[PDB]
């Protein structure tokens, strides 16, 4: 519907569905026609059978692990320092054991190197009183290191929230736009008129129409391939478009409370009869049945930010490490054969 | 004053009348009896959403008004072919209009006229926030089915390589002893037999123990991260859950009820019979008393229009009482301002409400009188 | 509320108290060894 | 042994999850608090008369 | 033995066939594993915030 005006005839006329309605050839609108003060002047509507609105839409992807490798939490210098400290404490245990009045150095180093990574081989443990008071604290150090490790990696695995989902209209979209994500709507639409209506919404509409689109399906496709980040349109349309592909979900909250309604011709008894019948239908589960049957096919939401599962992509570092260890052992068996 | 859209302020003690902001609403109510024409006129004041919208209508459409507060008979219900309360006063030409919460309905629209709905509502159910829950597969959740199978394949091949190469080509180290050793070394130490003096075998065991301790650390970390962030889902629904169609399923006192002489009451009456009977078996008192009984464990659910329930569940602190899901209506009709039959003011108030909707004034009125505390 | 996003690391400066205690324990082991060696004498 | 490992792992996660979701302060951030919305009988707030 | 049983296992010599000594060692190991669990839990809770 459009109230197109021009100076050729100095008169404004309705051209479109409402034009055909007022022309006399049509009888009543059964299309999903919105309501407003403008269209209520010429014709009169009935009681609504739905409550639509405008909600933002945004693409939704599985959360992802985020951990590059196992060497992430502490450092490289931290591992180097702890290794050299293992070596230093092993040689110090050996020095304190033989000097006092029996750890052969190899066995003491094996004991040290085993009691940091929680087991391994090598019975044998210092019998020198200096070493006995040394190790205890070394076991304590290893316990502290291990405890600090899992707390730190678990603290990093619970403070990773890369979504920052748009909660509504009180978001930085209203404050100031940026160049990272974009937001606009289709030109020459009712949403564009409502945006050009208000004061702050006028600046929002300017910043949006700076790069606005001109189609609904094209905007959907652009959102599907990350071309455009978010576009505003009628609630029911995008609500149906979300539950049909299960690739993008809706967001924000509906604030514009204009619902659809049967458009009747002015001053007809069918108007009143129609309002009483649509309200009765709204009560007996009829509208709810039609909603659950026609537009709401299946609840494919699975929303509410399911936590990060870890996956065969971050432990790949540890698998490569154990493979390199296998290779090192394949070399070391021959090295030891030659040495013996 | 049954809804948080128009409140009843007694009087401002300074001016001898109401305050400056709200509009005074006279109370022409018989205090105790109708023996004489004593109106009991107390200079009360009505503030809120409906009063603001009435003020806006009066500012747009120029007309004067006086508030005949209540007939004090009902919220509106057909009794022996006669309406009472607001509808009863608007049908007998005693007030020519009405405002507040009517909740537009077919039965009401049969006699009295109505304007366009200015706010959404509907039959809803508010249940308390039950204690937190967790998925029964929490132990298997924090690691994919890929890590487990890859770890077993690597375990098998490592045991095989270790045994065959290091053992022979260096009380014997067989494959069973080695697989038991590895499986105990990864799962928090049972009791294996130590590998022989083979240096390469010892190095392999050390690397496997490092892998095992790192696997256990990652497992515990991602399991704590999985357990910390867990929530519930919702209740079941309004018209579902055969336990509602058969209250003998489990824990028969699944307490729920409605206030009599209301829209939801008549809706359940015309729609259901057994549900209505079981609801009347657990009839409750007024909205405040009903919420108090719900908060004290005596009640389990409550049925009321969406606006009042949403306002109460969002305004109360602690977030103990919420609604099912993210908020779903089942009989959404909407509120409205009642209008005398065949009155010529319907079109004017209709256009006024429409242009106010287009002006975004009610969007601000919502934050002014509808926002809560648990909107976080 | 400015949620504290503590996605940081642990460098030598972020954690040195454990190494300080390890050094203190090394010193404690050394003097005890010296004390025992003097006690035999 | 697997069962024991799972039990121990579930134990420390659950006690550490309960030791990090305990915030009994709920400090008043300003004037946009429930003090403006509606008072209660738990805590009180007022000033000196005159 | 006790100091290694509380700090993530070094290498002790097992106690004799004494049943009461074994029960004491078992109770001490339970105390140790609970102490380590509480330590790690309150350390993660300390590090996150
Ligand atoms: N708004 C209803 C009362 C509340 C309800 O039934 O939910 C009425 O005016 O009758």
């Amino acid at each position: 519907g459009t109230q197109e005006r021009v100076q050729n005839s100095n008169k404004k006329e309705w051209n479109g569905m409402m034009g055909e309605l007022l022309s006399g050839q049509a009888d009543m609108i059964v299309a999903p026609l919105t309501i407003n003060n403008e269209r209520a002047q010429y014709i009169e509507f009935s009681k609504p059978f739905k409550y639509q609105g405008l909600t933002i839409l945004v693409k939704k992807e599985i959360p992802r692990s985020t951990l590059d490798s196992f060497m992430q939490p502490f450092q490289s210098t931290l591992w180097l320092l702890v290794g050299l400290s293992v070596h230093v404490v092993a040689v110090m245990l050996y020095l304190l054991d033989r000097f006092s009045p029996a750890l052969t150095l190899s066995s003491a180093m094996w004991f040290s190197w085993g009691v940091l990574l929680n087991s391994g081989i090598g019975e044998g443990a210092p019998r020198s009183f200096s070493a006995r008071i040394l190790g205890m604290v070394w076991a304590g150090f290893a316990m502290i290191i291990v405890a600090s490790y899992t707390a730190n990696l678990a603290a990093f695995l619970v403070l990773d929230r890369p979504e920052e989902r748009i909660t509504g209209i009180n978001d930085p979209r209203l404050r100031n736009p940026s160049d990272k994500f974009i937001y606009a709507t289709v030109k020459q639409s009712s949403v564009d008129i409502y945006f050009r209506r208000q004061v702050e919404l006028s600046t929002m509409y300017r910043h949006m129409e700076k790069h606005n689109y001109e189609s609904a399906a094209e905007a959907i496709q652009a959102v599907r391939d990350n071309k455009l980040h978010a576009f505003i349109w009628d609630s029911a349309v995008l609500e149906f478009e979300a539950s049909q592909k299960c690739d993008l979900v809706t967001t924000g909250e509906l604030f514009f409370r204009s619902g659809f309604g049967i458009g009747m011709r002015k001053d007809s008894p069918w108007k009143q009869q129609v309002s009483l019948s649509i309200l009765k239908s709204h009560e007996n589960g009829f509208m709810e049945d039609l909603d659950k049957t026609w537009v709401r096919y299946q609840e494919c939401d699975s929303r509410s930010n399911a936590p990060a599962t870890l996956t065969c992509e971050n432990m790949a570092g540890v698998f490569m490490l154990v493979a390199g260890g296998i290779v090192a052992g394949i070399f070391l068996i021959f090295i030891e054969i030659a040495y013996k | 004053e049954e809804a948080p859209f128009v409140i009843v302020e007694s009087v401002d003690p300074l001016s001898g009348t109401c305050m400056r902001n709200t509009v005074p609403c006279q109370k022409r109510i018989i205090s105790e009896n109708k023996t004489d024409e004593e109106p009991g006129y107390i200079k009360k004041c009505c503030k809120g959403f409906c009063i603001d919208i009435l003020k806006k209508i009066s500012k747009s459409v120029k007309f004067t008004y006086d508030l005949y507060l209540v007939t004090n008979g009902k919220h509106g219900k057909k009794i022996n072919g006669t309406w009472n309360g607001m509808i009863g006063e608007v049908v007998m030409k005693r007030a020519y209009m009405a405002v507040g919460s009517l909740t537009i309905n077919e039965e009401r629209s049969e006699v009295v006229d109505f304007s366009v709905p200015f706010i959404e509502t509907g039959i809803s159910v508010m249940v308390s926030r039950s204690n937190g829950t967790v998925s029964p597969s929490a132990f298997l959740e924090p690691f994919s089915a890929c890590v487990w199978v890859m770890m077993f394949v690597m375990l098998l091949i490592v045991s095989a390589v270790a045994v065959f190469v290091f053992e022979y080509f260096s009380p014997s180290f067989t494959i069973g002893k080695a697989i038991w050793l590895l499986w105990g070394l990864v799962f928090n130490n049972s009791v294996p037999v130590q590998n022989p003096k083979g240096t390469t075998s010892k190095i392999m065991v050390s690397v496997w123990a490092f892998f095992a301790v790192i696997f256990l650390a990652s497992y515990t970390a991602n399991l704590a991260a999985f357990m910390i962030q867990e929530e519930y889902v919702d209740q079941v629904s309004g018209l579902s859950d055969k336990k509602f169609q058969r209250p003998n399923d489990f824990s028969p006192p699944f307490r729920f009820g409605t206030v009599p002489n209301g829209s939801t009451e008549r809706n359940i009456r015309n729609n259901y019979a057994e549900m209505h009977a079981y609801m009347g078996k657990f009839n409750q008192r007024g909205v405040d008393d009903a919420l108090l009984s719900l908060k004290t464990g005596k009640l389990d659910a409550f049925i009321y229009d969406a606006a009042v329930l949403n306002y109460m569940a969002g305004r109360d602190e602690g977030c103990k009482l919420v609604t099912i899901g993210s908020g779903k209506v089942f009989a959404s009709t909407g509120y409205g301002i009642a209008i005398q039959k065949d009155s010529g003011w319907k079109r004017q108030v209709d256009l006024a409400i429409l242009q106010l909707f287009g002006d975004g004034e009610m969007e601000e009125l919502e934050a002014l009188w509808l926002t809560g505390i648990c909107h976080n | 509320e400015k949620n504290e996003v503590m996605s940081s690391q642990l460098d030598i400066d972020n954690m040195a108290g454990v190494f300080y205690m390890l050094g203190a324990a090394m010193a404690l082991s050394l003097i005890t060894f010296i004390s025992e060696h003097l006690f035999y004498w």
